[PDB]
């Protein structure tokens, strides 16, 4: 899991996403199903900055698709405790570094 | 374990670093002045043990 972190598997998984809940190729009731099976991986890899999530900004697409599925609210509600999550970190003090 | 092109160690990165904003923040939290003393490590991680 840190090996995809550092792979970018939020990258990856931001178009994966998209291409099924903002792009429309499927049904509602399974789009849902792959929505709540994805989810809980998210929810369970260890993180320990918001960096990481920095290098995909998978957190908007999270509000993108909560505010387009918000007649779901399981997935509505887990999205709010993944981004309540995400939130909590920072990266104590971090050196600035010249640019 | 795999230096770059041309460098026998990663110590070229330290170059890049604001230690002005991290003696800023070292005097605020703990009331240490060492500024002198992160160009001193700075230096000697670059080197360790130069002749002087």
């Amino acid at each position: 899991l840190k090996e995809i972190v550092r792979l970018r598997g939020y990258q990856c998984v931001a178009n994966i996403l998209t291409m099924i809940v903002l792009d429309q190729e499927q049904q509602q009731v399974d789009v849902e199903s792959f929505t709540l099976s994805v989810l809980d991986m998210l929810e369970s890899w260890p993180n320990s900055s918001r960096n990481r999530i920095s290098s995909s900004q998978i957190e908007s697409v999270l509000e993108s698709v909560k505010t387009k599925l918000k007649k779901i609210q399981p997935i509505g509600k887990k999205i709010n405790s993944l981004l309540n999550s995400w939130s909590k970190l920072e990266i104590s003090y971090k050196i600035p570094k010249s640019q | 374990r795999s230096p770059p092109k041309d460098e026998d160690d990663l110590t070229f990165k330290l170059d890049e670093l604001i230690l002005d904003d991290y003696a800023t923040e070292l005097e605020r939290k703990h009331q240490l002045k060492k500024r002198s003393t992160l160009q001193i490590i700075k230096e000697e991680l670059q080197s360790r043990y130069r002749e002087i």
